[PDB]
RNA sequence: AAUAAACA
């Protein structure tokens, strides 16, 4: 332009934000607070803004406190490099920011290095103990046999120009919340070639506290020795029990106290509790063990799939995942002690892990696949396209772009009085979601989506119909709130285009894609 | 029966890793890729928070990012990157200034039912090659289809050699490459006419076999000049040798090769497994006894590759040469050991990116020691929540007394990340939770200040 | 007589356990994104560990090249067996004989689980659904009966007045096609055990049934050289096609579940592939069969890979896109391969003979040598 | 441990309501089955059920106090005219044929009953 | 009880 001007734009960038309940300011620069520069926006949904020397940008809100009115950066004597802000109810606050997360990721993440495979953790509520399964890897030197008497251990004999096969042994660790080192005297190794093929922390019922229920963790764990020994397992339930400490090392009170160690018929390749049963898998069986004194004393079975390897349930409804099968669910009396099938699916899937979309009165079986997909199978007897309560129904179809292991639900923050929002972690470090809706709310989104997926101009030419699409008929009844995203994303002049376009203003839809980003600010 | 998706944390975790001109010819720039994002790194090194990986530009994409080369087109003031996603979709996308997005170039989908012959389940991934010298760029679709794309509007109209209908008769590809030196745009294939298994030994002993195609870009054919027929069984990637050398080095899993046209073969052996499962001409290496099957690999300026194995050990193999520009022996040294990587880059010279999903992907920088031994010192390291195995919900255990009566639920979650000698748990927890030191209680003030007096 | 009563020793017993390979694969799927992130199992002895099962390698389908000897399954009344089938679950193996009899073999291990006197024919078809739910049964007398996944008798109807060769079912529990010695292609109800109607004008007798995963398409073959692999409409009963494509006797036809491939064995020494969109051309044959290919079984995980039977027990492997066969086992198994079937996991294979035996077949192991009897007899 | 956080124990689901009353469970074909992998149905023990011999479900009867060595493995071809018990509790097997009779029994792991 | 032990 040669008269002089700025040689600069701005492009504006995505949010999760919204502003919606002398001159009051919002927007309170803060430089060398905890090492970090930048920005904290006050208001009725604080967030904070960092930017460290990664140049990313990194939108933290702070949900504790309500509501924010005014903020200060806190540098004293008694006090660190910290903060200072009002509540709403007029509480003045001095504060420092927890200093062993790392505030520089897209989450604040403190990263632990095991240096050794994580396979499970599971937080044991009672005493608050982290229990990982872990591997390392050692160099192989037996091979079994099983020649008709018992097994017999060939030494490998070979060159010294000669690599060593792995042997992985595994160790159940004990991480502690408060420091997160690991705690000494509670480690338990297993044998030498058993592996671990599922930890989780499981409630089985009992007569000692005031209610039934107890929370210990359950591992199972399989001997694995190739293809020619019969691989056998052994179900370890542990229980991390408070004992004094030694003097000197405070993090050693706790302890494991294994209840129960015992070889098993097969493989134990899954567990899950149910009214305070222990429901186990075992080879093409799943068991269903009742804790005693010291004794695991069977009640119910049935001769499921091939090879069981993720089940979860809740309230007597008990859901398997094959790997290669089907997924079922199932149903435990007590009255009658009896297990039983009440519907499967009945094509092959290739399941990762599976979960429990919950609505208000309805339950959906959120299934994730090899394939990077996402589904929700429902038990729907009285549809007459399935066989009569026989056969699950797929009733939404997506597709994440990664594969997915990690499954929990959580309630979010009249609407949204009874349905839970079913997140996960994928396999390539995103953590997604799936709040359910009802049908109005969808279809006033459905007509912005298809209105968002046409008139924009994506990013390197694609499309985001067809890439959300079942890769398999695909019955998708599942949007996408990074497509829906650009709504927010786009001017009010232009915002009010495609209002019309579909039917509306855009007041209402801004009530709709606000109240499914409020509802979901958990952790 | 409805759902909205979201996606609350964006997914870390580089699968593929180059070394462009992304925003301008002036500056090269590290653009990274994972699942479905496109990261841009610059390069500080007078940083506060010492060199340091700087984010300049990162960018989401709707379909997972399975191969990205890049090449400067004719005239072009910016380097294209030619991204490639499932279902053998190619796009062309170049940085833009004025609007600070991309700008899709070209479109390119070959999901057409006749290019698969008849196989449903697609298997082989798209991978996207370009030539060094900027004639021209092939996508290997579906395994069985070299989508040529010719350059120079910047672009020409593709076309799809078939690979089954070529001489040798290919039909199980494991690498292609563009190799160096040459007046045409010559693409070594790596291919097993009679497939075997490592396992099954003793009847199929070695076949793993190499086609270096000429491709006739104007003229639209393709001579199939230079090929060996008797490599081992277990080949896994091809690698292009630059230009004052030549050639190929062809990763097998326990020896290493070097070949070349007008050369006889040369590969030595790395451990006493290649005994019985082959038969060609291996020399022993001295003093390494190692595995090459999942080991990335990138080239110094010209006789020194830096191989990263599996473990996450990093080794500087020396391509010891003749004064006639031939390969006579190889040249190991265990140099440092590092992350479990996915992907290898060689930034400015004496830089390395270890691209991983497993592990936080870090810069590394050698230097010459006091033939020409190189140590490894990390000065960077992108933080990556690897591939979440289990994850479980816990309580923090310091929140402050002030917070505590609080309706909510207030939890973290504690993450299985990455694998093996990288493997960790990570912490993750989304809001922010502050530690409330002293509190106050002071109405009728509605705004703050803070001074700084001596 | 063997009725159980008797004492017998403690003893270990040969096992093909899947389980070390399959929890290998989930504790590697975490940290595989693809094949080509996998590791390899180097040709020893000692990494019997890292075997995945050929899920793991989708990439590399010659894993599930099954020349590895196993077991003989060999009854104690010594009659030829027919069909082979595992249980959906992998659990175990009903297999048919002469007599009649069910004989439901072991899986992880192979031993014997019980005996039957299911037919007063020779049995000559069995399969199973989609669901692990019904088992269909057919044989040379005309009787087709249904069988749960206990082995329960179910009412049993005269399908034919001639012996049924074959019997494959509708991606559903409602419709099956059963094929007789009458030269008739009758397709069924499931339920009401209702003559749904007869596929006539095909000249003599015709031996085999397929049934198209999705699109609905009965496919035959036969011993008329006229009209020898003839496509169907199920629910109109008019001739859709006619495939000439072998100058005699067309034993088996498969279609794969991707839905395009036709595979079809025949006694000129040949196994042939169709594209079912495309009947004027015509995709690869196989020839290796030194004398003619009586039993054809597409591999499971692995679209690609089948296995392919012989009249002199040759049992070879094959590929599409590979021209000759890789797999080899030949005066090996002993006899005339009736059928054959994998292991719901690909990974280990059946036989069956025209002598009294069948045999087992899991895959070559790392690092061995195959010195075998079967492999090379040096 | 999922029931602090996400708990739905106050929760009638549609799916428990589909499983009391049994929401249109067809009766079943061809009467010489077994009923297998199905529970049990309230409306038998309650009162009277409603359907005979042709039901899904399973008919208990009392005076069972041997479980049936068949069922196990997965082979009950008498399904509920069974006069043995199909349960799983580890105190009501048969005797061992070769503990009873032939003296000492052969396997390690014999889950069948050891008298003297 | 209807093949739990069907062994080389
Ligand atoms: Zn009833
Ligand atoms: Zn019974
Ligand atoms: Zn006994």
């Amino acid at each position: 332009l040669g008269q002089g001007n700025l040689k600069v734009r701005f492009k504006k960038v995505p949010h999760n934000i919204n502003f919606r309940e002398g001159r009051v300011a919002r927007f309170r620069y803060f430089e060398d607070i905890y090492g970090y520069s930048g920005v904290f926006i006050c208001g009725p949904s604080p967030h904070w803004l960092l930017v460290t020397g990664r140049g990313a940008l990194r939108l933290h809100p702070m949900a504790i406190d309500g509501p924010v009115d005014s903020f200060a950066p806190f540098h004293n004597v008694n006090c660190p490099r910290g903060f200072l802000y009002f509540n709403r109810q007029g509480e003045l606050r001095i504060s420092v920011l927890p200093a062993y997360l790392s505030y520089d990721a897209p989450w604040p993440v403190r990263k632990i290095p095991l240096r050794c495979t994580a396979h499970y953790v599971a937080y044991h509520v009672e005493s608050k103990v982290y229990a990982v399964a872990t591997s390392t890897n050692t160099p192989c030197a037996r091979i079994p046999r099983m020649t008709g008497e018992e097994k017999e251990f060939e030494t490998i004999e070979r060159d010294e120009r000669y690599i060593h096969p792995q042997q992985e042994a595994f160790s159940i660790q004990l991480i502690s919340p408060v420091s997160w080192e690991a705690i000494p005297n509670a480690r338990i190794e297993l044998q030498e070639w058993e592996h671990v093929t599922c930890m989780k922390t499981v409630s089985l019922r009992s007569e000692e506290t005031v209610s039934g229920l107890k929370g210990y963790v359950a591992a199972g764990t399989c001997l694995m020795q190739g293809e020619e020994v019969t691989c056998r397992g052994r179900i370890l339930i542990m229980d991390v029990i408070e004992v004094v400490p030694e003097p000197g090392q405070p993090l050693t009170k706790n302890k494991f106290k294994v209840l129960y160690e015992k070889e098993q018929k097969g493989p134990v390749t899954a567990l899950c509790h149910c009214n305070g049963h222990l429901v186990s898998a075992i080879g093409q069986k799943i068991f269903l063990w009742s804790l005693r004194a010291s004794e695991l004393t069977g009640m119910a079975f049935i001769d499921t799939q091939l090879y069981i390897h993720q089940m979860i349930s809740v309230k007597n409804f008990i859901l398997a995942a094959d790997v290669m099968k089907s997924i079922s669910l199932l149903r435990y009396q007590e009255e009658s002690k009896t297990l039983s099938l009440v519907s499967r699916d009945a094509k092959p899937l290739e399941v990762y892990s599976v979960d429990f979309m919950v609505d208000n009165a309805q339950l959906g079986f959120l299934v994730s696949d090899r394939d990077r997909n996402l589904m929700v199978y429902m038990y729907l007897p009285e549809a007459k396209e399935s066989f009569g309560g026989m056969r699950l129904l797929r009733r939404a179809d997506f597709h994440v772009g990664a594969h997915v292991n990690t499954f929990w639900r959580t309630p979010c923050r009249v609407v949204w009085e009874n349905k839970h929002i079913t997140w996960f972690a994928t396999l390539d470090g995103g953590i997604g979601l799936l709040l359910p809706m009802q049908e109005k709310t969808y279809r006033r989104l459905l007509m912005l989506q298809n209105a968002l997926t046409t008139m924009l101009p994506h990013h390197a030419g694609l499309n985001p119909r067809a890439f959300r699409m079942l890769h398999v008929n695909a019955v998708r009844n599942v949007l996408d709130g990074e497509l829906l995203n650009r709504y927010l994303y786009l001017s009010t002049m232009e915002r009010s285009e495609l209002a019309k376009k579909i039917g509306t203003t855009p007041d209402i839809i801004l009530d709709d894609l606000l109240e499914t980003d409020r509802v979901t600010a958990h952790f | 029966m409805y759902a909205v998706y979201k996606q609350a944390h964006p997914p870390t975790g580089l699968e593929f890793s180059m070394y462009c001109n992304f925003f301008n010819n002036s500056e090269r720039n590290l653009v990274v890729a994972g699942t479905s994002q496109l990261y841009v790194y610059r390069l500080n090194r007078d940083a506060e928070a010492r060199e340091k990986l700087e984010l300049a530009a990162s960018f989401s994409f709707f379909g997972n990012v399975m191969s990205m080369a890049s090449v400067q087109l004719a005239g072009a003031k910016r380097d294209a990157l030619l991204l490639s996603f499932k279902d053998a979709k190619l796009s062309v996308v170049e940085y833009d200034p004025g609007t600070h997005d991309l700008k899709t170039l070209s479109l390119h989908y070959f999901e057409e039912p006749e290019l698969r012959d008849g196989f449903v389940q697609n298997v082989h991934t798209p991978r996207v090659r370009v030539d060094p010298d900027g004639r021209c760029a092939a996508m290997l679709v579906y395994g069985t289809r070299l989508v040529v794309l010719p350059f120079r509007s910047s672009f020409l109209p593709s076309y799809i050699i078939d690979v089954r209908a070529l001489d040798e008769k290919l039909l199980n590809i494991i690498d292609l490459q563009f190799l160096h030196g040459y007046y045409e745009p010559t693409l070594l294939i790596l291919f097993e006419p009679n497939q075997t298994w490592p396992g099954r030994v003793a009847v199929r002993q070695d076949t793993c076999s190499i086609v270096a195609i000429s491709l006739n870009i104007t003229q639209k054919v393709h001579p199939v000049i230079w090929s060996l027929t008797s490599l081992p069984f277990d080949c896994t990637q091809a690698l292009a040798v630059p230009k004052p050398i030549g050639g190929v080095v062809v990763f097998a899993v326990n020896s290493l090769l070097y070949l070349n046209q007008s050369v006889p073969p040369y590969g030595v052996a790395l451990n006493s497994l290649t005994t019985g499962t082959t038969a060609f001409p291996l020399r022993t290496q001295e003093g390494v006894r190692i595995t090459l099957d999942c080991a990335q690999a990138t080239f110094i300026s010209y006789d020194k590759m830096v191989i990263s194995l599996k473990g996450g050990e990093i080794y500087v193999l020396t391509l010891i040469t003749d004064g006639m520009r031939s390969v006579r022996a190889f040249h190991f040294d265990k140099a440092a050991a590092s992350v479990l990587t996915t992907s290898m880059v060689t930034m400015e010279p004496g830089y390395l990116f270890l691209g991983s999903r497993l592990g936080n992907s870090l810069l590394l920088k050698y230097t010459e020691k006091l033939l020409a031994t190189y140590s490894f010192e990390v000065c960077d390291s992108i933080l990556n929540i690897g591939p979440c195995a289990n994850a479980a919900v816990g309580e923090p255990a310091f929140l402050s007394e002030e917070f505590q009566n609080s309706p909510e639920p207030d939890l973290e979650i504690v993450v299985c990340s990455g694998h093996g000698k990288n493997g960790a748990l990570s912490v993750l927890q989304k809001s922010i939770r502050p530690q409330v030191v002293t509190t106050f209680e002071l109405p009728g003030c509605y705004d703050m200040w803070t001074v700084i007096a001596p | 007589t063997f009725d159980g009563k008797r004492m017998r020793k403690a003893v270990n017993r040969k096992t093909i356990d899947y389980n070390p390979s399959v929890i290998k694969y989930l504790e590697n799927r975490i940290w595989q994104r693809d094949q080509r992130d996998m590791r390899a199992i180097q040709p020893d002895a000692g990494y019997y560990n890292d075997l995945v099962p050929p899920i793991g390698m989708l990439n590399n389908p010659m894993n599930a090249v099954t020349t590895k000897f196993v077991r003989t399954s060999t009854n104690k009344v010594k009659c030829p067996v027919f069909v082979v089938r595992w249980t959906p679950e992998g659990r175990r193996l009903v297999t048919g004989a002469s007599s009649g009899e069910f004989t439901l073999w072991n899986g992880l291990t192979f031993n014997f689980e019980t005996i039957l006197q299911a037919h007063d024919s020779p049995v000559r078809a069995m399969t199973w659904s989609h669901n692990d739910m019904w088992m269909l049964t057919a044989d040379h007398g005309g009787y087709v009966k249904y069988w749960q996944s206990n082995m329960n008798n179910v009412k049993m109807f005269q399908a034919h007045k001639e012996a049924i060769r074959e019997a494959s079912f509708s991606p559903t529990d409602n419709k099956f096609a059963t094929c007789s010695d009458d030269g008739t292609v009758r397709i069924w109800d499931f339920l009401r055990c209702h003559e749904e109607r007869i596929l006539r004008g095909h000249g003599a007798d015709v031996k085999c049934v397929d049934w198209h995963p999705t699109k609905g398409l009965v496919v035959s073959g036969s011993k008329d050289s006229q009209q020898p692999i003839k496509f169907w409409d199920p629910k109109t009963g008019q001739s859709l096609a006619t495939l000439h494509a072998h100058k005699n006797t067309v034993m088996e036809v498969k279609l794969n579940l991707n839905g395009n491939w036709l595979l079809t064995a025949s006694r000129d020494h040949l196994c042939k592939l169709f594209d079912i969109r495309n009947l004027k051309e015509e995709l690869q044959v196989f020839r290796g069969h030194k004398k003619e290919a009586t039993a054809v079984a597409w591999h499971p995980v692995h679209e690609g890979l089948f296995a392919s039977g012989g009249s002199d027990g040759s049992l070879l492997f094959w590929h599409v896109g590979v021209e000759k066969e890789v797999g080899g086992m030949e005066m090996a198994h002993e006899g005339m391969i009736w059928s054959l079937a994998w292991h719901p996991l690909g990974h280990i294979l059946c036989s069956g003979s025209n002598d009294h035996t069948s045999k087992f077949w899991t895959r070559n192991r790392p690092g061995d040598k195959m010195r075998d009897r079967y492999n090379l007899n040096l | 441990m999922q029931e602090i956080i996400a708990s739905v124990d106050h929760i009638k689901f549609d799916l428990e309501i589909a499983v009391e009353q049994q929401l249109g469970a067809q009766p079943l074909p061809f009467p010489g089955m077994d009923k297998s992998g199905a529970a049990v149905c309230e409306f038998f023990l309650k009162a009277a059920c409603g359907k005979g011999g042709m039901c899904p479900f399973r008919h208990i009867s009392g005076e069972k106090t041997v479980v049936c060595k068949h069922w196990l493995r997965g082979l009950c071809k008498k399904g509920d005219q069974c006069e043995f018990l199909h349960e799983y509790d580890m105190t009501k097997m048969p005797e061992c044929y070769f503990y009873s009779k032939f003296g000492e029994c052969s396997n390690k792991e014999c889950p069948f009953l050891h008298i003297d």
